[PDB]
């Protein structure tokens, strides 16, 4: 049934300190790898 | 910065004793020429001006700066060590 009166956003009501973060760690099993400049720093 | 006093050439003569005057202790001097200093337009003029009147001289050749490669996208270099910590 087609619902418009009511709001479906309402899980960031139960979010915390670290879901942001614990989002990313999360994610990283999927990235590709990175790129390399060639040097471990503009310092080296 | 201004480079505007640099034009010039100048002559000037080597520098003699000060002492201090007893009285005051003021900078005393027994040198007339210890102010003297000439404008020439090149090197060539003021060489030809102390030749004529006598005084020995040495010739300092004219320090020009060094013509620089200036870049502001070096500042964030990919892979470079020009890249800038701070702004």
């Amino acid at each position: 049934p087609f619902d418009n009166t009511t709001y479906k956003n309402l899980q960031h009501h139960d979010y915390s300190t670290y879901t942001f973060l614990d989002l990313n760690l999360d994610l990283s099993k999927f990235r590709m790898p990175q790129p390399s400049s060639g040097r471990e720093s503009p310092r080296h | 910065s201004g480079v505007n006093n640099t034009k010039k050439w100048k002559m000037e003569f080597d520098t003699r004793e000060r002492w201090e005057n007893p009285l005051m202790g003021w900078a005393s001097t027994a040198d007339p020429l210890s102010n003297l200093v000439l404008t020439f337009s090149t090197k060539e003029d003021a060489v030809a001006f102390a030749e004529k009147n006598g005084w020995s001289y040495d010739v300092e050749e004219r320090k020009v700066p060094k013509p620089k490669s200036k870049s502001y996208g070096a500042n964030f270099s990919w892979n470079k060590r020009t890249r800038v910590s701070t702004k």
